[PDB]
């Protein structure tokens, strides 16, 4: 459970297997997600 | 079905390569030897999957 | 989280074909510093 309000929770978690993302969102605050091994120019 | 585009130097020992080759550090990328005067082993082939 | 049953139909099967070992979600902020509404 992550809550955003003055809370700014944007953590980085490893992707070992498939994930399930559920969002109780109003007015479409969330826009997307970022996936990558190291999040740099050395990888895609 | 995965492409490897990493240019990181392969490390075999405990000494960090620091982006260059050296002791226990080798360049993973190697060039082909495509020439028309050689045999089948040096003959390039167009492979489409 | 409410208790119930909801079917999850497939939407897009994108053949990415790359290695993925980490992820990080994105958020949109509102400027009035910055103010963010209630979300979970």
């Amino acid at each position: 459970w992550f809550h955003v309000i003055k809370r700014f929770d944007n953590p980085v978690l490893p992707f070992n297997d498939g994930v399930y993302f559920a969002s109780i969102e109003k007015s479409n605050i969330i826009r997307g997600w970022i996936f990558g091994t190291t999040l740099d120019s050395k990888t895609q | 079905f995965e492409r490897d585009i990493s240019t990181e130097i392969y490390q075999a020992g405990n000494k960090p390569c620091n982006g260059v080759a050296g002791f226990n550090c080798y360049f993973p990328l190697r060039s082909y030897s495509f020439r028309p005067t050689y045999g089948v082993g040096h003959q390039p082939y167009r492979v489409v999957v | 989280l409410p208790q119930g049953f909801s079917a999850l139909e497939p939407l897009v099967d994108l053949p990415i074909g790359i290695n993925i070992t980490r992820f990080q979600t994105l958020l949109a902020l509102h400027r009035s510093g910055w103010t963010a509404g209630a979300a979970a």
